Formats: structure tokens, sequence, C-alpha cells
């Protein structure tokens, strides 16, 4: 059986770790909800 | 517990207590990714959550009521992933999304590498609104994971 525990509030925190890139990818979504690169 | 906020999705079927995913409780409705729960009922303390809506292709599922998240990424602003990693405290990571160009239109993409058990973590806009859920995406050349910004439809 599965269960849930609270992890926190949903708010935007100022001065948070700013990391990550913005790639532009060509992808395909199949019938099983799976993405794959084109 | 029907309290608004982000939640951990846990299981006791595997070794010890394993985190399989994450979800959002808003307006008495629990939202997560289909691949996390497979549509199975959830336990919330003494209480229980039954599924209400789901779609394998959209990889989404809502519990106790219809999908409630209607905010969308504006295509310009930086967003924040509220990542809840297994065994770790919830953490806000600010990023500028990329794009998933598909045959049916474009959708935002967050390029943040996190363990599988973090699938279902909300992506937020500057007003603190949930614009989508992280955890359905693809692995690219350098082995880095790029998730889509998965959002459902609100009636
Ligand atoms: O988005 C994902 N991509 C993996 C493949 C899942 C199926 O083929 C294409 C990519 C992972 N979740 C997932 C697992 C099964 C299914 C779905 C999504 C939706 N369909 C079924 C995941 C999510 C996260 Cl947060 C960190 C991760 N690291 N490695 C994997 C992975």
């Amino acid at each position: 059986d599965m269960y849930i525990e609270r992890a926190g509030d949903i708010t935007w925190e100022k001065d948070a770790e700013v990391t990550g890139n913005s790639p532009r990818l060509d992808v395909a979504l199949d019938e099983s909800g799976d993405f794959s690169l084109v | 517990e029907t309290t608004d906020g982000v939640y951990r999705v846990m299981t006791r079927r595997l070794l010890g207590s394993t985190q399989v995913g994450v979800g959002v409780m808003q307006e008495g409705v629990f939202h997560t990714m289909w691949h996390v729960t497979k549509g199975a009922a959830l336990r919330s303390g003494e209480g229980r959550l039954d599924p209400y809506w789901g779609d394998v292709k959209q990889d989404l599922v809502s519990y106790c009521g219809p999908w409630k998240l209607d905010a969308a990424w504006d295509g310009l602003s930086e967003v924040q992933l509220l990542a809840v990693p297994p065994g770790e405290r919830a953490k806000n990571i600010q990023t500028l999304p990329g794009i998933f160009k598909t045959k049916d239109g474009d959708i935002g993409a967050v390029a943040l590498d996190y363990p599988a058990g973090t699938s279902g973590s909300p992506i937020l806009d500057k007003c603190g609104r949930v614009i989508g859920l992280y955890g359905n995406g693809v692995v690219i050349k350098n082995g880095s994971y790029v998730s889509a910004i998965t959002q459902g439809k609100r009636e």
C-alpha cells in the first residue's frame, strides 16, 4: 500500500539556488505517455 | 490530511520505506504523475484517497476530485522547481525553462537532474502558482535528464 507525508508549502522562495540550462529539443510522445528524442 | 501543500508519495512494498514520487494537494484534490501511483488508491493517515481522473498518455492523475491546476508557463519567465528528493528536505531551484518541440505544439522543459523518486514535484511561477509537474521527460547526450512541464486541463 502507498501513503502520503507532507513535504512543505508551495511558495516561491527569493534567493534560491539558480541553476540549470534551457535546451530546445525535438521530441515524440508515444501512446504509453513516453517521450523520446527525434 | 487535506492540507494544501506538497507531499511525498511513499510505499512499504519494496525494502523499507521507499519514496516512489511526489504530489500536490490543492483544493482538497491530490495531484501526481500516473507512473508514480499507477492509479492505485493512496493512504493519508487514518483516511484514504481514491483516484478520480487519470490519463496514461498525459501521465497525470487526480484524487478526491477533478484536476485543479490551471496556471501555465508564460514562455519567458524563470520558474522554480520545488524538488522533494527521497530522504531529503524540500528545496526550491530557480531555472529558465527550455522547450520540447513536438508534432502537436511546444511545451516547457526543465533541465534539472534528480532521482526518479522526485517525479511529481511541482514547477511554480512568480505568483507561487503550480504551472506543472516535473518527472516525465527524456535523457540526452551528456546523460542529463530533461523533464517536460506537465500540466493538466481544468474544467
Ligand atoms: O521521466 C522519466 N523518464 C524515463 C523514461 C520513462 C519511459 O521512457 C522514456 C523515458 C522517468 N519517469 C517515468 C518512468 C516511467 C514512465 C514515465 C516516466 C511516463 N511513462 C512511464 C524519470 C523521472 C525522474 Cl524525475 C528522474 C528519472 N531518472 N531516470 C528516469 C527518470
